[PDB]
């Protein structure tokens, strides 16, 4: 068969540099170009380059003519690529493909985040009614995820209790730190006379934080 | 250079319906010999793009008669006979006769329903997190449909948007709504300087615009 296996997901700070692989096998591959794609956080698709395995020929995308440098080893059929100086602009999932007469197959990609920022536990905060009473019979409550990094964080309402009704927004990583938001809904009867709390994790710093959402004074 | 407009940016398919997406090029791809270099790739959620067309008609391999494409020059046409749940991603539209190779933003296929205005809650800052300094409000409007919908954040009188970050849950597998966290970050003295905090919403349900405001008091 075919089969373009790249590198594990790399964390660079910004300002240094990285290389990702991608490694060849079920074709010669020497025998076609090696194309690199890159796919910002929610965008769609940019064609950085392809280089040829037989003589190292590259074809660069002149955007990025100073960030994108490509290389390949035939002894270990692997593509490489090395981003010179990335910022965070250059945060993204990087692929690598064959896209010719013969077949277009694409690697399964390599998420490559930019930041100075070290391991960092989340500030939860509790998203209790401003003074909205009632609405009607249904409310809602939430948690603000804020300021961790990496990801991701586990969030979950009264252990697992709450399901349904729920709404854990994907994170948007803001300046250097990931943010994160939660909602819950549930019948004006059940709280605040019984206690509703979400339950974040976050692996990276091994932790793990309950907060009470305390009906605002 | 070159620029790839496809449409509609979100298409609205029925399981077992047929589905049209468009895409033009800024410019003929129609090259010297008699190739038209245009091809269409399909992300399902979570995997590698998957080129199923290439050349403007050629289908690839194990790909349903269902897929149709066609076109010449500048205007380019993918179609779906019958729309299965498989076919749901983004489909990307991609030429090779000018250099560099340039892809279209990417249409991405979602279950149609029934319009549901969107249920809205505003939430002052948490103390806990005014002690830190900062003060977010934050704005969940939740599900709703169609997925277009236009927030802004209206402090005491006008609209502001310094420190603002919204974020998109992806299209409810249970109700096939959407639903839109909404942060407005502050320092704290920034935040006290004001009274009167809104959430502003205009969606296609209303032809009012939705707001749920809080005052500091």
């Amino acid at each position: 068969e075919v089969q373009l296996q790249q590198s594990g997901a790399e964390l660079v700070r910004p300002g240094t540099s990285v290389k990702l692989s991608c490694k060849a096998s079920g074709y010669s591959f020497t025998n076609y170009w090696m194309n690199w794609l890159r796919q910002r956080p929610g965008q769609g698709l940019d064609w950085i380059g392809m280089i040829h395995p037989s003589d190292s020929e590259t074809r660069l995308n002149q955007k990025f003519k100073d960030k994108a440098t490509l290389t390949v080893d035939r002894s270990s059929s692997t593509a490489y690529i090395q981003l010179s100086s990335p910022t965070s602009e250059d945060s993204a999932v990087y692929y690598c493909a064959r896209d010719d007469y013969d077949g277009a197959f694409w690697g399964q990609g390599t998420l490559v985040t930019v930041s100075a920022a070290k391991t960092t536990p989340p500030s939860v905060y509790p998203l209790a009614p401003g003074s909205a009473a009632q609405t009607n019979s249904m409310v809602t409550l939430g948690c603000l995820v804020k300021g961790y990094f990496p990801a991701p964080v586990t969030v979950t309402w009264n252990s697992g209790s709450l399901s349904s009704g729920v709404h854990t927004f994907p994170a948007v990583l803001q300046s250097d730190l990931y943010t994160l938001s939660s909602s819950v809904t549930v019948p004006s009867s059940t709280w605040p006379s019984e206690t509703v709390t979400c339950n974040v994790a976050h692996p990276a710093s091994s932790t793990k934080v309950d907060k009470k959402i305390v009906p605002r004074d | 250079e070159l620029v790839m407009t496809q449409s509609p940016l979100t298409l609205s398919v029925t399981i077992g319906q047929p589905a049209s997406i468009s895409c033009k090029s800024s410019q003929s791809l129609l090259y010297s010999n008699g190739k038209t270099y245009l091809n269409w790739l399909l992300q399902r959620p979570g995997q590698s793009p998957k080129r199923l067309i290439y050349l403007v008609s050629k289908l690839d391999s194990g790909d349903p008669d269902r897929f149709t494409g066609s076109g010449s020059g500048t205007d380019f046409t993918l179609k779906i006979s019958r729309v299965e749940a498989e076919d749901l991603g983004i489909y990307y539209c991609v030429q090779g006769s000018h250099f560099p190779p340039t892809f279209g933003a990417g249409t991405k296929l979602e279950l149609k329903r029934a319009d549901a205005a969107p249920t809205v809650s505003i939430f002052p800052p948490s103390s806990e997190q005014l002690t830190s300094g900062g003060a977010s409000v934050v704005c969940f409007l939740n599900n709703f449909y169609p997925k277009d919908i236009n927030v802004k954040w209206k402090i005491d009188g006008s609209e502001r948007q310094n420190g603002v970050l919204n974020s998109w849950t992806d299209q409810d597998s249970k109700d096939s709504t959407y639903s839109m966290s909404s942060t407005l970050t502050l320092t704290k003295d920034e935040y006290e300087r004001h009274n009167s905090y809104t959430c502003e919403a205009t969606h296609k349900t209303s032809t009012s615009p939705i707001v749920k405001s809080f005052n500091r008091n």
